[PDB]
């Protein structure tokens, strides 16, 4: 399962930081839904290297990092707007597998005040 | 960027109901491996988004076999036969073969 | 077809330097005890060196100054994080490291 950080509340201009826990090797991806733009992927992590491969449309908006000692993967979001009021969902990629996204956090919503 | 277009933005059925949603890429989405990494995943209301179909038309584990999938090139298409209430919410597309990774826009399977 | 890393089993006696060759982010592991993954060193703790030879695709991975700890299980790995989560292990070596 992958346990997602409580709602955040927070002003224009901004920045704030999401978790995402890892229970029970893979790669962590983060997506963005709204009702008008649908389900953006923003890029992804493999916490055991710390690379990141960024969406080109997210990049400077969002920053994902891991922990090496702790199975926790974070995004922070920055120069939030408006237009950043949205559920953030982490998932998981497995390595050397055949598809994507089995397993999606609860989601995380973010609204800018 | 590959765009993933869905054909249609609400379907409105009943319970047995045949339904068909169909996407298209912008353009071919085989990965330099040669696999085509076309995913559907459907959203039921209020939860998260959950993986069905992988690489055109595998079902993913535990997927009821009324759910297939099907297609090549820029044109893909899951067809549900009798549909279930579970069934019920939207269904998104997904390629996963050029980064960056999109998803179609969603197709909506709700009560007629 | 994954990278190899050689010799499968290195000999070395304490005190020396040992270099497995990894021919393929490329990262140097090794196997713990409850059969784990620690990384060791990457390319791109001062005593596990990585060294790109002029060749490019082929690396020595150096353990300076072996001790009797240092025994166990090594390998290497190439990760691709994107299009698609991939890595490409090496078979697993073991590192015997022997009385002076």
């Amino acid at each position: 399962q992958l346990q997602q950080s409580g709602a955040e509340l927070v002003r224009p201009g901004a920045s704030v930081k999401l978790s995402c826990k890892a229970l029970g090797d893979y790669e962590i991806h983060w997506v963005k839904q709204t009702p008008v733009h649908g389900l953006e992927w923003i890029g992804v992590i493999h916490p055991g290297s710390g690379g990141t491969v960024y969406n080109q449309k997210f990049k400077g908006k969002a920053t994902l990092t891991a922990d090496k000692y702790s199975s926790t993967a974070y995004m922070e979001l920055s120069s939030l707007t408006s237009e950043d009021s949205a559920v953030y969902y982490c998932t998981r990629e497995g390595m050397n597998t055949d598809w994507y996204f089995d397993v999606w956090g609860a989601g995380t919503t973010v609204t800018v005040s | 960027d590959i765009l993933m277009t869905q054909d249609e933005l609400s379907l409105p059925v009943s319970l047995g109901d045949q339904a068909s949603i169909s996407c298209r890429s912008s353009q071919t989405i085989v990965h330099t491996n040669g696999n085509t990494y076309l995913e559907w995943y459907l959203q039921k209301p209020g939860q998260s988004p959950k993986l069905l179909i992988y690489k055109v038309s595998n079902r993913f584990s535990g997927v009821p076999d009324r759910f297939s999938g099907s297609g090549s090139g820029t044109y893909f298409t899951l067809k549900i036969s009798r549909l279930e209430a579970e069934d019920l919410g939207v269904y998104y597309c997904f390629q996963g073969s050029h980064v960056p990774y999109t998803f179609g826009g969603g197709t909506k399977l709700e009560m007629k | 077809n994954p990278p190899t890393f050689s010799p499968a089993l290195l000999v070395v006696t304490e005190g020396d330097n040992a270099t497995f060759t990894c021919s393929f982010v490329l990262n140097w592991y090794r196997m713990s005890p409850s059969n784990q993954t620690d990384k060791l060193a990457a390319f791109p703790d001062c005593r596990f060196r990585v060294t790109q030879l002029p060749n490019g695709r082929d690396f020595h991975m150096s353990v300076v100054r072996a001790r009797r700890n240092d025994s166990g299980t090594y390998l290497c790995g190439a990760i691709s994080l994107a299009p698609k989560a991939q890595i490409k292990e090496s078979l697993r070596a073991e590192l015997r490291v022997t009385e002076r």
